[PDB]
């Protein structure tokens, strides 16, 4: 296998006669294969949070588990997400969804969740007040394609309903491993916090777990099947 | 013809890349030091379980069967050892397998640079 090309097959997966393990790779025998000298690993981390939010009841889709793209609310028109507190903001924007941290001085007063189509009305650090316009959803305003909403909350006041989620997203990052390095962890493993990933020539060139997540080996230098 | 024999016998295996080289040395030294830590386990010596690794790797009884009429006792000094660490928890066992793969690595290495 040539430098940089990946394997369309997962490590330790049964492959068949003539079957494609890569764009040009042909396996002429039936059996199990294995990665040999991988040149990359994608480590997709998970991140929790506890964040509240609000939107009219004529919107709210009324679901507990919002799957990665489970349709969110209804929203007769472009409702303004209105601030319930004052503090410097934080635009954490993640794929289609945005996140906003409200902190005065140092400590955070609270964090707000902004699904797809819900746009930031202020650049990060720009001061906001209570009742101050924060976001705008319209129409669809659905959940992000990489995230998951756990543990729905219920608070009902007038037209605009309040709700909170524990929603936890994924923050993936990969690493390009080197000839002087070697992988210490199995394919598809679940890493701890600061887990040993790849031991290198110098102990410093090594890789640890950024926070916590899953390791996926890719770009193998070659693959052998028995 | 025994000359050209070995001449084609050596080229039967590729030599190595820098990667493969460093990897070889890696599992080699890790294996040997695993044997060290294993020497601290059941109280075995440094070189003992090493040649025992050869006893269960390099083949069946064929290894110590005929090294002259005297080399070192197989059924006495080897056998019990082969069964003494089989009774041991996860740590000493992982160190065991590390030893095995390590010595094998030594071999492959040797052939290339041969």
């Amino acid at each position: 296998l040539p430098a940089g090309v990946d394997a369309l097959v997962k490590d330790g997966e049964e492959v068949v006669k003539g079957q494609e393990l890569a764009p040009g790779v042909v396996s002429r025998m039936d059996g199990v294969a294995l990665y040999r000298f991988p040149r990359r690993v994608r480590v997709d981390y998970l991140r929790k949070e506890r964040a509240a939010l609000r939107i009219p009841l004529s919107a709210w889709v009324e679901k507990e588990a919002y799957r990665p793209g489970e349709v969110l609310a209804e929203l007769s028109e472009p409702y303004l997400f209105r601030a319930e507190e004052s503090g410097v903001v934080e635009l954490k924007d993640l794929a289609e969804g945005h996140l906003i941290y409200l902190r005065q001085e140092e400590e955070v007063v609270a964090r707000y969740f902004l699904p797809a189509g819900m746009t930031p009305l202020v650049v990060e650090g720009e001061i906001v007040e209570v009742g101050q316009p924060l976001a705008e959803g319209k129409g669809l305003l659905r959940l992000p394609r990489h995230m998951t909403a756990k543990e729905v909350e219920a608070e009902e006041e007038g037209d605009s309903v309040h709700l909170t989620l524990f929603l936890e997203w994924t923050e993936p990052k990969d690493y390009k491993v080197a000839p002087h390095m070697n992988v210490i962890v199995p394919e598809g493993a679940k890493v701890q916090a600061g887990e040993k990933i790849v031991a290198a020539i110098d102990p410093e060139e090594e890789v640890i777990a950024e926070a916590e997540g899953v390791v996926h080996l890719h770009e193998p230098a070659s693959i052998l099947v028995v | 013809d025994p000359v050209r024999q070995y001449l084609h016998e050596i080229g039967q295996v590729p030599l190595l890349t820098l990667e493969e080289e460093i990897d070889l040395a890696r599992k080699v030294e890790e294996g040997m030091e695993a044997i060290k830590k294993l020497s601290e386990a059941t109280g075995l010596d440094q070189e003992l379980i090493r040649e025992v690794v050869r006893a269960k790797i390099l083949g069946t009884a064929r290894i110590q069967k005929i090294p002259g009429l005297k080399e070192k006792p197989d059924p006495k000094t080897v056998e019990e050892v082969d069964g003494k660490l089989k009774s041991l928890p996860k740590e000493l066992k992982r160190y065991l397998h590390i030893a095995r793969e390590g010595e094998a690595a030594r071999q492959h290495l040797i052939e290339a640079n041969l």
